[PDB]
DNA sequence: TTTTTTTTTTTTTTTTTTTTTTTTTT
DNA sequence: AAAAAAAAAAAAAAAAAAAAAAAAAA
């Protein structure tokens, strides 16, 4: 049989190239493939730069520029490596290996897509629109003949159904007529993601150019819709198999239920001539096939330990240690603004969170802290939500007012490309386990108010109309900005007269902040003063006691936490709740009250690192409560 | 036969759900009613189809589930615990107690 | 059919920079039909320029374009106004806010007719990344789609979900537009809020808001219908030196602030103080800044905030 | 304010017929 | 040379009924 001689010395350039590159004497490649055989993977990957400096380029652009007819040897390459080095990756419990190429040099947009780079090695980059499911495909197929009964393994296929030709034994005759072995052939996953050109590189008037772009192996479900992903793979050509002579009837020689382009009938050049199509045409288009893809657009305390480096968690532990530990944080919360200490608090507490119970009987008792901000206008109110929403994962930002259908609940929509009702999501389903920052919280619709009833209070959203019914999911918290009605806050009317929600929607909320700003000649020129001590040094304007990762790590670490309650602290509460109630009269004190000084402490236990309640938190979260009232 | 949809709450917020067909033989027709939420035991299967392989252009087959066992999860949120297929029936001991 | 700047541009650019009066010049250039009106054109030259954008880590990126908002008497020449920034300007639109979809000037996800498939199409606002986009008859806008204007001059980003695609773009654009009261005449007795049928938050993040008066005066009249006349009869302006140097101060030009800027700007706001919020300091340093970018520098000093409190109480006086 | 009013939005193809003209198959 | 079998060839679309929203008013 005929042999190359170019694939062997490629075959063996690449052996050396795994073998010897070593560079950090480490012996990386050897050490991934340690690292997957104690970890039972199926991928390889090899940085283009490290194999950009052996032998000048010359096996990297002989792999670049015929990738296609080069991958065979350098899976075979591959074999013998693992053979010698790692018989263990040699079977399962073979496996299929995979060759993942990454940081190329050039990056190409999708409109410098041509025919003359197929089955090259490239890269590409792209927004996602579409995903499909994740189905089976047909790697080596195994049948048996009907008469002999003999087996036939490892028929390659490579674009339909092909079946083998001639029998194992030449003393049968046949060349039909077999039985697939559904059960010993080998499968893979398959998906393919549709997408299109970026928001920058389309010109000024454009309808956006598409490529379907194919996922094989473990790269599948990397790629999610909405997103800006970049590729990087082979340019490939896809024939239409239905001109191809497929076995069963269900191809009906291309059934269709649109009417095809009659500017592009005869023009687009089909080639005959081949037994096989007979005196039909074959016809060619264009797509991607990629090998590696990348993106560019737990209260377990023992496990939580073990990420962290021990730098890192020697440095926490001593940030745990002192007492002023509480004071320094309600100052590292939005470095960014002037004042408001109340509010830096407040925000703080929401972030830390309180516990989350179950009982017996299967009711669900609430663990998340709402908070309402109000005031005159040009109060920062509206800097502390773009903190929260840049700092605080999983947070959504909204105003009262949306466009959208689902403006914040949900909304029911008909399928674009099925037969069934989905369901829309509004701001509020967006943000589980999240916060829900909301703005101009005064002009909400009342079928909105009314319907926020529930998520509030019982965090679900049950609907039922004509498509479809469901009890949705929305756990989440909010921060809310209000105007006061008429324009400005007056200081001898209540919160009640000014504000406009009503009572049952007033008393779902845990802590009421209202801020105020003065005239006076010598705060305006501190304020002034700060806020142009900016945009002339943009870092060195603010020094906070802990940079944005310290807080972060913080929080994610004493949220492990999970507070009891001590014997007098019950006592201290039901005499706090007692007060309070006494002091209202019920018409703004309910139970719900006792429930959020509860919250409250749990929060405020949990800033200071201790599994134990003590009655000086609840007089600092009675405090809190008699602060807003 | 049935299809079978991904639950609303299952499904991450924001994104189109998954579904898949279910073969439903003797002793378990009518059993499930279209509208509720349902949980099956069953096995996963291949098929090879020739509509699925001209159209995405791949040797790709089909997938379908044979239905084994079916439990009712329509309003439960006690699923939580118990065991078996009715929480709401009861044995011979159970009715005498 | 039907960049890559020269030297010599280079030097004829710097040499006309070196004029004694650049800010009248293009002033005057920007709208030659225009008559009289100097100071709307000084602020569109203003707001062409644009002062910096930064985005620092720590408190996130802060605005760099100025907002614009034209109203008054019904018969004035606004409209022929905002279609001249449209043409000097590199990269903008010009579409009236009259109807079209609630998201017209956003992202919109549509079914394409060639084929039977999905495809994300962007909108107006998106499409005047880095420019100035003029809105026409900004107050037949409807309720709904104002909102979505409410989050591009807050954050500058618009985000779409739907049809299993969840994303987020980018604005970064200017807003410049154009409204009509109602009734024939703008009566100054009454103040501005019952006229323009415009919410008071929507009004008040416009960055200069100007009013245009139309009052019987004979010599006004005389003067106007004299050169409306004079252009009929048939018997100092760059053509397009103006593009290539505001690209110029667009892509290269990056300025700073002194202290000398710091005495004045607090003190005037201090002044101004003897009822401004907060967001008219911001005002006038993005003003001052935009300033500095012209007669082309790289630091602020004592002029641009004098030039840019002149316009903002000038503003005021309206 | 809660009533009436209003646009509007997928809903569509699963089926047919006996000739007439092609490939296999004794 | 003379049989038995097997597909192509569809095309098409307005006109009406029911249900949920997003603007109007006693
Ligand atoms: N430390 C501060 N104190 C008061 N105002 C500030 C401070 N820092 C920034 N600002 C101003 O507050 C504005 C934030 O918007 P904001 O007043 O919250 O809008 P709204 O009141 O409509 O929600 C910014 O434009 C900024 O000019
Ligand atoms: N100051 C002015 N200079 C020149 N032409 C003017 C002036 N004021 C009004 N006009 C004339 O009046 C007309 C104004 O129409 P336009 O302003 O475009 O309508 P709209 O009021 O809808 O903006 C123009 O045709 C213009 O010739
Ligand atoms: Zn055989």
């Amino acid at each position: 049989k005929v042999d190359d001689v170019t694939g062997e010395k490629v075959r063996e350039a690449f052996e050396q190239f795994l073998e010897d590159f070593s560079v950090q004497v480490e012996k990386v490649y050897r050490a991934q493939i340690e690292f997957m055989k104690i970890y039972d993977l199926n991928t390889i990957y090899i940085d283009y730069q490290h194999l950009s400096m052996r032998e000048n380029g010359a096996l990297a652009m002989a792999i670049s520029e015929q990738y296609y007819r080069f991958l065979p040897f350098l899976q075979k390459g591959l074999r013998r490596v693992v053979r010698k080095y790692a018989p263990e990756l040699l079977n399962t419990s073979e496996r299929v290996f995979q060759i993942s190429f990454f940081n190329l040099p050039t990056v190409h947009r999708i409109r410098d897509i041509r025919s003359e780079k197929i089955g090259s090695l490239l890269s590409i980059s792209g927004t996602v629109t579409r995903t499909s499911e994740v189905r089976p495909e047909l790697y080596k197929a195994s049948f048996t003949c009907d008469m002999c009964r003999a087996i036939v393994d490892n028929v390659e296929q490579s674009f339909k159904y092909t079946e083998p030709t001639f029998c194992p034994n030449p003393s049968c005759e046949n060349r039909a007529f077999w039985t697939l072995n559904v059960t010993r052939s080998r499968f893979l996953d398959w998906q393919k993601v549709r997408i299109q050109e970026n928001a920058n590189e389309i010109p000024t008037g454009s309808m956006p150019r598409t490529l379907d772009v194919i996922l094989r192996g473990d790269s599948v479900e990397r790629a999610k819709p909405g997103d800006r992903c970049k590729f990087t793979g082979v340019e490939i050509v896809v024939p239409d198999v239905t001109q191809l002579g497929l076995p069963g009837v269900k191809p009906s020689s291309t059934l269709d239920t649109r009417g095809i382009s009659k500017t592009t009938e005869g023009l687009n050049s089909g080639v005959t001539g081949l037994r096989s199509l007979g005196v039909r045409d074959l016809t060619y288009k264009i797509s991607f096939l990629a090998c590696h893809v990348i993106s560019i657009g737990e209260r377990d305390q023992e496990v939580f330990l073990n990420s962290l480096s021990s730098d890192e968690i020697n440095e926490l532990k001593e940030m745990v240690k002192d007492e002023h530990i509480y004071d320094k944080l309600v100052r590292s919360i939005a470095p960014a603004v002037f004042g408001h200490e109340a509010v830096k608090k407040g925000i703080l507490l929401q972030m830390l969170g309180g516990v989350h119970k179950s009982t017996v009987e299967g009711i669900k008792l609430r663990g998340d802290i709402n908070i309402c901000v109000v005031g005159d206008p040009s109060t920062s109110k509206s800097q502390f939500l773009k903190y929260v929403v840049g700092f605080a994962p999983r947070s959504v930002y909204t105003s009262g007012k949306a466009s959208s259908a689902a403006g914040l609940t949900a909304a029911v929509v008909r399928d674009e490309e099925g037969g069934d009702y989905t369901i829309e999501a509004g701001a509020l389903m967006l943000a589980d386990n999240g916060i829900c920052c909301i703005d101009e919280f005064d002009k909400m619709d009342i079928s909105d108010q009314v319907a926020i009833h529930e998520a509030m209070e019982q965090q679900t959203i049950s609907i039922a109309k004509a498509g479809i019914h469901a009890t949705l999911n929305a756990r989440t918290s909010i921060l809310a900005a209000a105007n006061p009605v008429g324009g400005r806050y007056n200081r001898k009317l209540s919160l009640r007269g000014n504000l406009n929600m009503t009572a049952p929607i007033m008393s779902r909320f845990d802590l009421f902040f209202v801020i105020l700003d003065d005239c006076n000649e010598k705060i305006d020129t501190e304020l002034a003063s700060h806020i142009v001590d900016l945009h002339m040094k943009r870092d060195e304007a603010i020094e906070p006691p802990f940079s944005a990762e310290q807080l972060r790590r913080y929080i994610k670490y004493a949220r492990t936490f999970k507070p009891i309650l001590t014997k007098e602290a019950r006592s201290y509460l039901v005499e706090k709740y007692k007060e309070l109630r006494k002091d209202d009269a019920s018409y703004r004190i309910t139970v719900r009250q006792l429930e959020s000084m509860i919250r409250l402490s749990e929060a405020i236990a949990r800033a200071n690192c201790v599994d134990e309640i003590t009655p000086s938190f609840i007089a600092e979260a009675y405090d809190l409560l008699r602060q807003s009232i | 036969r049935v299809t079978l949809q991904e639950a609303p709450g299952t499904v991450p917020p924001g994104r189109l759900p998954r579904h898949r067909e279910v073969i439903l033989l003797a002793d378990l027709v009518d059993v499930s009613k279209p509208g509720e939420e349902v949980e099956v035991t069953g096995i996963y299967k291949n098929n090879y189809d020739g509509n699925l392989n001209a159209k995405n252009g791949f040797p790709v087959f089909a997938t379908i589930i044979e239905a084994n066992s079916i439990k009712r999860r329509e309003g439960n949120t006690a699923n939580e615990g118990e065991e078996g297929l009715d929480v709401f029936s009861w044995t011979e001991e159970e009715e005498r107690e | 059919k039907v960049r890559q700047i020269t030297d010599q541009d280079l030097a004829k650019i710097r040499e006309v920079a070196a004029r004694e009066d650049l800010y009248s010049l293009l002033a005057r250039s920007i709208a030659p039909s225009i008559y009289e009106l100097e100071d709307v054109k000084k602020g569109i030259l203003l707001q062409l320029f644009g002062g910096t954008n930064k985005t620092f880590t720590k408190g996130g990126r802060y605005r760099g374009d100025i907002n614009i908002l034209l109203c008054g008497d019904p018969s004035t020449s606004k409209s022929q106004i905002l279609q001249y920034v449209h043409k000097i300007t590199p990269r903008g639109v010009y579409t009236s806010g009259k109807g079209s979809s609630a998201v017209g000037l956003t992202a919109y996800i549509t079914r394409d007719v060639d084929t039977k498939q999905l495809v994300l199409e962007s909108g107006a606002l998106v499409l005047s990344d880095g420019g100035v986009c003029c809105i026409d008859e900004f107050d037949k806008m409807s309720d709904s789609t104002r909102s979505v204007l409410h989050e591009v001059m807050e954050q500058q980003t618009i985000s779409i979900a739907k049809a299993g695609i969840i994303t987020t773009l980018n604005a970064r654009s200017s807003i410049l537009a154009s409204a009509n009261p109602i009734g024939s005449r703008y009566n100054p007795n009454l103040p501005v809020t019952e006229n323009i049928d415009l919410p008071p938050p929507l009004l008040s993040r416009f960055d200069l808001v100007y009013l245009v008066l139309d009052k019987v005066d004979e010599k006004n009249d005389r003067e106007l219908a004299k050169h409306l006349t004079n252009l009929y009869l048939e018997d100092v302006l760059p053509v397009e030196f103006l593009t290539m140097y505001i690209s110029y101060a667009k892509e290269h030009i990056h300025p700073i602030i002194t202290e000398a800027a710091k005495t004045e700007l607090v003190r005037a706001y201090v002044g101004m103080r003897k009822t401004a919020t907060t967001r008219q300091l911001e005002s006038m340093i993005r003003l001052a800044e935009a300033h500095a970018k012209m007669k082309l520098k790289n630091v602020v000093e004592l002029e641009d905030v004098q030039e840019a409190v002149r316009l903002i109480r000038s503003a005021i006086k309206d």
